[PDB]
């Protein structure tokens, strides 16, 4: 179960800017 | 500098400058 978030595909300034609130 | 941030120490070093603190997720599933 190894996600693929920020690694490979999305995240790129939009998503982030939050990754820890 | 947010550069290619895919893995690779990347996704690490990319937040361990914007949350501006040593403590976050980084928790896969069970």
């Amino acid at each position: 179960g190894i996600v693929e978030q920020c690694c490979t595909s999305i995240c790129s300034l939009y998503q982030l800017e939050n990754y820890c609130n | 500098f947010v550069n290619q941030h895919l893995c690779g120490s990347h996704l690490v070093e990319a937040l361990y400058l914007v949350c501006g603190e040593r403590g976050f997720f980084y928790t896969p599933k069970t």
